[PDB]
RNA sequence: CGCCUCCUAAAAGGUAACGGAGGCGCCCAAAGGUCCCCUCAGGCGGGACGGAAAUCCGCCGGAGAGCGCAAGGGUAGAAGG
RNA sequence: GGGCGACACACGUGCUACAAUGCCCACUACAAAGCGAUGCCACCCGGCAACGGGGAGCUAAUCGCAAAAAGGUGGGCCCAGUUCGGAUUGGGGUCUGCAACCCGACCCCAUGAAGCCGGAAUCGCUAGUAAUCGCGGAUCAGCCAUGCCGCGGUGAAUAC
RNA sequence: GCGGGGUGGAGCAGCCUGGUAGCUCGUCGGGCUCAUAACCCGAAGGUCGUCGGUUCAAAUCCGGCCCCCGCAACCA
């Protein structure tokens, strides 16, 4: 499989520094990342222009992976909403994709955010999962200023095999996740 | 133009000079 | 995975705008960016921008002493 | 976005370009394209990606701009606002600040007329 | 503003009397109406009543308040809105 | 005024009153046959626009969800998706 | 010392505009009436600039205010809430004055709002007029003058 | 006892057929007038009597209570 950066710098600085800290006895034992999940709850396309294909195409692009539909689990009145209506894409990471796209999102995107001053210390689990959000798809770099009709940002899920919010941090940290506070 | 300062017909206007009119 | 529904993954360069390359994967084989983890104000240590201020008010106005005692 | 965070217009003259960014002005655009020996008249299309990083560098390094720069003017106000100073009550009550009648027009800081 | 070149104004007998606090230690109450004085260094932690033409208003002085003046915390207008 | 559900009904079945309460006079070409797979409501925590409530991640949760429609019975070891 | 400068609102008189018969920069023309000895201040220098330090002339057809401006030549903008428009505010300075918080003007950096030609209604002007352009003076330390009293430049349409 | 009804300030629509509150007058701000009326131009205000339920959603469908109009209350 894949040689790439942060899936090398987790088994050789990230690892070490983690067992170091912690002094876990048993390699199994140690923070690992399962999966990141990456969402766009969008909703805007609920009726109007069902067509969201332009975020599929982007998403795609910016993950090397289909993504998929989400639909509506019950009616809603007061937001418009047919049951069963399509108003979401969903793409789960996992493995060398996972890393590839961490890699692009903490050298990256990240940068390229409006006023970046760090990521938000807090949206911590609890059990040592993290969540963030992003505003617009053009963070990234495979999405040019020229192929995006609208600022369509997304959520993202990244799960550790971590138990408290400590290592969770610390492993984040190791990798490369800029916090503020 | 008659109203905004930072030009030539600006300062003509209000009787000033500066960059925006040198004398 | 599936055939026919997946971009597909090539070996990438990223490039910075000041130099720094980044050897990676994409769907696209070369960009450009802006900005990166190498350079970014809030990144490198505390590299306070344009503004190392310390304020600099309100104790900091001075002038002068010549008010007299 | 290009510079500074933001994609300045591209088809006109570099100089008018770079006005369109909260906090450059016309001086300021002339003033970068001097320090960088860029031509003030070329069009932002035709830029080498050597002639923006180095334009782009200039502008970030010097000036505070878009985000900080409404932020520190936000912080200005919020202290003003918070020592309790007389302009600070102005901007509390939202009326004007600098010595304006206020028994007509004064619209701008007022708002639409709240007819009675 | 009140041009650089020259002083930065406080009225003559103000600043004595918080220079003549400072030796003994402040702080009493100030009862003043020096509203073209400037806050000055010296000023912070004491609290100046300020006539506003009719009241004297106490203001306990921070270091955060200093380059302005007196009256701009001594309210002119009593205003509560209409209606 | 016919039909269905519950109670009255006295632990088989049945049981009256101008006793107490509600529903039906439809519906579905899949909401049918079968093979294969899947598990809910809700609570806490976390997440751009995003709200009490859209979609996303985690942990707790035997059924309090769902089963077109009244009610009862049944039911996730499915009759639910 | 404060108020006459307030501000949920309504009205009167105005200023500047919504732009290409326009906006902007450079160079370049042609007025008049006035005003001026702790007054106007040529010119030189420091300053992005307001201004500041020098310093000559003039009781003024002599010297100064002084550039008139629309205009002319050239160049840029290219129909966009914009190189239109310049309110609102943030930051920094000059000056007058004992003193610019309430509550002055001006200069500079940044901010760049409303406004795409105006509902019912309603005003002025018959020719060097209307429209448009600049200049001065009184009051006056400074100034909230876009007001007022004058002065010239360009210069119409129409009255059956 | 049977049928109908309650919606800006007044008086009526919308309810049957669930998603969207309308008409005349009146009120308020402007205009014409010396002034008022009329007339002309703009503009506010009903969360639909309540409490409950059905629904994804109720002025609208279903129940409760409240108040109003009409009719009935006969052989005795
Ligand atoms: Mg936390
Ligand atoms: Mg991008
Ligand atoms: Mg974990
Ligand atoms: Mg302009
Ligand atoms: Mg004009
Ligand atoms: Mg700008
Ligand atoms: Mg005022
Ligand atoms: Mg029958
Ligand atoms: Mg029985
Ligand atoms: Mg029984
Ligand atoms: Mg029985
Ligand atoms: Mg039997
Ligand atoms: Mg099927
Ligand atoms: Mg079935
Ligand atoms: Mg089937
Ligand atoms: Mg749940
Ligand atoms: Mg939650
Ligand atoms: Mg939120
Ligand atoms: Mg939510
Ligand atoms: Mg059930
Ligand atoms: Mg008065
Ligand atoms: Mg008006
Ligand atoms: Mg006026
Ligand atoms: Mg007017
Ligand atoms: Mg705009
Ligand atoms: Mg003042
Ligand atoms: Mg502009
Ligand atoms: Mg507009
Ligand atoms: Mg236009
Ligand atoms: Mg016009
Ligand atoms: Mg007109
Ligand atoms: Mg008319
Ligand atoms: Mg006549
Ligand atoms: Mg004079
Ligand atoms: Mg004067
Ligand atoms: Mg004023
Ligand atoms: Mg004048
Ligand atoms: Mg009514
Ligand atoms: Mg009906
Ligand atoms: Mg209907
Ligand atoms: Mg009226
Ligand atoms: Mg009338
Ligand atoms: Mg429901
Ligand atoms: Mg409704
Ligand atoms: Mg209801
Ligand atoms: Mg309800
Ligand atoms: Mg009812
Ligand atoms: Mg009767
Ligand atoms: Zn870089």
């Amino acid at each position: 499989p894949l040689d790439v950066a942060l899936k090398r710098k987790y088994y050789e600085e990230v690892r070490p520094e983690l067992i170091r800290r912690f002094g876990y006895q048993n390699v199994w034992e140690v923070p690992r990342l399962e999966k990141v999940v990456i969402n766009q709850g969008l909703g805007e396309a609920k009726e109007d222009a069902r067509i969201l294909e332009k975020a599929a195409q982007e998403l795609a692009l910016i993950t090397g992976q289909k993504p998929a539909v989400t639909r509506a689990k019950k009616s809603i009145s007061n937001f418009k909403l047919r049951k069963g209506m399509p108003i979401g894409l969903r793409v789960t990471l996992r493995r060398d994709r996972m890393w590839i796209f961490l890699e692009k999102l903490l050298n990256v995107a990240l940068p390229r955010i409006r006023d970046f001053r760090g990521l938000n210390p807090n949206s911590f689990d609890g059990r040592g999962n993290y969540n963030l959000g992003l505003r617009e798809q053009l963070i990234f770099p495979e999405i040019t200023y020229d192929m995006v009709d609208a600022l369509r940002g997304m959520d993202i899920a990244v799960v550790t095999t971590a138990e408290t919010d400590e290592e969770a941090r610390a492993l984040l940290e190791l990798l490369g996740f800029p916090f503020r506070k | 133009g008659k109203g905004d300062r930072r030009t030539r017909r600006g300062k003509i206007w209000r009787g000033t000079y500066g960059k925006y009119r040198p004398r | 995975m599936k055939e026919g529904i997946h971009p597909k993954l090539v070996p990438a360069r990223i490039i910075c705008g000041c130099g720094n390359v980044i050897e990676t994967y994409s769907t696209k084989p070369e960009i450009y960016v802006e900005v990166c983890s190498k350079c970014h104000p809030f990144y490198t240590g505390q590299q306070r921008f344009v503004d190392t201020e310390g304020r600099v008010e309100r104790f900091q106005r001075r002038y002068g002493d010549s008010y007299r005692k | 976005a290009r510079i500074a965070g933001v994609e300045i217009p591209r088809n006109k003259r570099v100089d008018v370009a770079l006005t369109y960014i909260y906090g450059i002005g016309k001086a300021r655009a002339k003033e970068a394209l001097e320090k960088t020996g860029i031509n003030p008249a070329t069009r932002v299309k035709d830029l080498t990606e050597a002639e923006v990083v180095r334009l782009r560098e200039y502008v970030e390094n010097t000036w505070k701009l878009e985000g900080e720069l409404r932020a520190e003017v936000a912080a200005n106000i919020k202290r003003l606002m918070d020592i309790g100073c007389y302009r600070g009550l102005r901007h509390r009550r939202g009326l004007p600040v600098r010595g304006q009648r206020t028994r007509t027009n004064a619209r701008t800081r007022k708002g639409p007329r709240k007819t009675v | 503003p009140r041009s650089l070149k020259k002083g930065v104004f406080v009225d003559d007998h103000l600043l004595e009397k918080v220079l003549e606090l400072n030796a003994k230690g402040e702080k009493r109450l100030i009862k003043t109406w020096s509203r073209r004085s400037t806050i000055v260094p010296e000023m912070v932690g004491h609290t100046i009543a300020v006539y506003n033409g009719k009241q004297h208003v106490p203001v306990y002085i921070t270091e955060n308040m200093v380059g302005h003046k007196l009256g701009e915390f001594a309210p002119t207008r009593t205003y509560r809105g209409h209606g």
